[PDB]
């Protein structure tokens, strides 16, 4: 703010205080896995090569 | 007033392949592989005298 002259109306205050709200925005996608994937995966056969 | 004599169990005659006669006309193979086998073909080839 500047300095003004003899009697101009001019603001008084300082520091306004204004609130800002977040905006929500979730991204999603999805991967995908077969049952031969996971009996291959997990159930390991102590089998051949 | 009852009373509960004994338990007892049934002695069961284990049995095995290679223990038997059958086992002889038999060539004993293990092969874990087997499961992905589709068909095993053996192919000869005899020139007559």
């Amino acid at each position: 703010r500047v300095a003004s002259g003899a009697g101009l109306p001019t603001s008084r205050q300082t520091t306004i205080m204004v609130t800002k709200y977040s905006e929500k925005s979730p991204i999603t996608i999805p991967f995908e896995l077969s049952a031969a994937c996971l009996t291959y995966l997990r159930e390991t056969f102590e089998g051949t090569i | 007033f009852e009373a509960i004599f004994g338990t007892f169990c049934n002695r069961l005659e284990w049995v095995y392949f290679l223990t038997s006669g059958l086992a002889a006309a038999a060539h004993a193979i293990k092969f874990h592989d087997l499961n992905k086998l589709t068909t095993g073909k053996m192919l000869f080839h005899v020139q007559v005298p």
